[PDB]
């Protein structure tokens, strides 16, 4: 029953995400160790070496690692389709809805994970073989110096909860399936299968965390923060688009944002 | 809308 549905969502969560919290800890604790991005000189040296092609020419370093931040973004997106399709249920929705929950899922998603990568000082980049300090992205030119920082400080929080994977992997399928997107057909079998998934996250809790009796409705909270966080990011990437002509966005993150928010 | 989109879902 609910333990098997959370094993399943354990196992697609291991399967398809090229980075886990374990495997970030491993790293971030100290072969392949990451270089350490904290200033002009160490970007320009880690951009030869981790993506050779994208400097063998050249566009200001904040546009670079903006192009960064989206190839990651495209890669995660790509990882959360498919992770989606193992998710029991997901499948036998239309494709329209299941494009729908997608659309509005992968951000909150993606803000959700990235925490596993993050601490007090910075992040993991290029599949675990850069480490971006937090500092150097606050120092770069606005608006470029927006763009992480929220997204660290729900991280900080969210870290202080000290999920596992397990755990993580049962929250973003809860993010995914959620019945109140914009512009869903059939809301009510969409519902049902969230009800079901947020059933088995809640049991999955009380057995994994029996310490933190608010633990669910942490998590319900943290849901509702992250929406709003991508609305922000969200507008933050139009500023973005409008103002910086050496910025372009790749299409896959273009459909994505349009009509979002 | 989003032909990206539903080809990765295939
Ligand atoms: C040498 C490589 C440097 C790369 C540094 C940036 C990598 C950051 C990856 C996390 C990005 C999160 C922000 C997503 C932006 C978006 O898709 O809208």
């Amino acid at each position: 029953d609910l333990k098997s549905l959370a094993k399943r969502i354990y196992e697609a969560y291991l399967k398809n995400f090229n980075m886990n919290k374990v495997k970030a800890r491993v790293i971030l604790s100290g072969n392949n160790p990451p270089f350490v991005i904290h200033d002009m000189e160490t970007l320009c040296m880690a951009e030869k070496t981790l993506v050779a092609k994208l400097v063998a020419n050249n566009k200001e370093a904040e546009v670079r690692i903006f192009h960064c931040c989206q190839c990651t973004s495209v890669e995660t997106v790509t990882e959360l389709t498919e992770f989606a399709k193992a998710i029991p249920g997901f499948a036998n929705l239309d494709l329209n809805d299941q494009v729908t929950l997608l659309k509005y899922g992968v951000y909150e998603a993606i803000f959700a994970m990235l925490s596993s990568v993050m601490n007090k000082d910075g992040m993991l980049v290029a599949y675990g073989n850069g480490f971006i300090t937090r500092e150097f992205l606050k120092s770069l030119r606005k608006p470029f110096c927006d763009i992480m920082e929220p997204k660290f400080d729900f991280a900080m929080k969210f870290n202080a909860l000290e999920l596992d994977d397990s755990d993580i992997s049962l929250f973003v399928a809860a993010i995914i399936c959620c019945g109140d997107r914009p512009g869903l057909l059939n809301v009510g079998h969409i519902e049902k299968m969230q009800e079901g998934i947020v059933h088995v996250l809640r049991l999955h809790l009380q057995s994994n965390h029996p310490d933190d009796i608010f633990l669910f409705p942490k998590l319900l909270q943290k849901m509702a923060d992250l929406r709003q966080l991508v609305t922000e990011h969200a507008q933050l990437v139009q500023i973005i688009k409008k103002t910086e002509s050496d910025a372009a966005l790749h299409p896959l993150l273009q459909e994505i944002y349009r009509d979002m928010y | 809308r989003h032909k990206i989109l539903h080809r990765l879902l295939q």
